[PDB]
């Protein structure tokens, strides 16, 4: 039952990547919680069609809602509502990709949907953390994952940005200047990844 | 062009000022996140070349 106009009942295999870093201010952060319930609350969110994790990395993975749990999808947006705020002063995409492939996807069960990752980066990660990065990227790649950079806030790494598009075909970068425009671009956002629809 | 000349004021041609002109704070418009919002309205660069100037 799509609560306003959407609803992508289709196998998938969706994770979220809520930024944990100081440069989202808290109600910033607020604002992108509100991005991923409203977001969440046009898909099948199901086991059989589509599921759905939230991954707050503050410098370590802070998963709150894992691909695999099955439970009533209110209650899944009870939770993405209650991610807390860590604030942290250094994010690490790297750490949050490695966790993702790892420990979330590293036990393919499912080949009927797709695996998604959005990375709603919103600041700029230290070089010295950097160093494995393109290593991740293209593991995930191999692991038939495409990643959607979203590039939130000003600060967010554009350099980033762009190189995870360049190391693959569908890798597609949504570059923001604020929070607001995630409101804007949310229906050409699920649109997109509807495109890749694993059906 | 515009200049309207009155009894006691009357217009003279003015001219550049003759003067040859890091802070760099100009950046925040383009740098700090609150004034980012508007990148996608109205278009920072020449706001931050008259802050240059």
């Amino acid at each position: 039952p799509p609560l306003h106009d959407f609803y992508c009942s289709r196998l998938l295999d969706l994770v979220f990547l809520l930024d944990g870093s100081s440069r989202l201010s808290e109600a910033e952060f607020e604002v992108l919680k509100a991005f991923v319930v409203d977001m969440m609350e046009r898909l099948r969110i199901s086991q059989k069609w589509v599921r759905v994790a939230v991954v707050e990395y503050h410098d370590g993975s802070h998963a709150y809602i894992g691909l695999k749990d099955r439970k009533r999808p209110s209650e899944l947006r009870r939770i993405a509502s209650q991610v807390k705020y860590a604030g942290s002063q250094v994010a690490s995409t790297s750490e949050v990709l490695k966790y993702t492939l790892f420990q979330i996807f590293s036990k393919i069960d499912r080949p009927e949907a797709s695996r998604i990752t959005l990375l709603l980066m919103a600041s700029q990660e230290p070089q010295r953390m950097s160093r494995n990065f393109v290593r991740y990227v293209q593991g995930l790649k191999k692991k038939k994952v495409i990643v959607i950079p979203v590039g939130i806030g000003p600060h967010a790494n554009l350099k980033q940005i762009r190189l995870i598009e360049k190391q693959a075909p569908e890798n597609k970068a949504f570059v923001l200047s604020s929070v607001d425009e995630l409101e804007q671009q949310r229906d050409e956002i699920v649109s997109y990844l509807c495109d890749l629809a694993p059906e | 062009s515009w200049a309207l000349s009155s009894g006691e004021q009357w217009c003279e041609r003015a001219s550049p000022p003759s003067s040859s002109c890091l802070w760099e704070q100009c950046q925040l418009l383009k740098s700090t996140s609150v004034f980012a919002r508007c990148h996608p309205l109205v278009d920072p660069e020449p706001f931050v070349a008259l802050c240059e100037k």
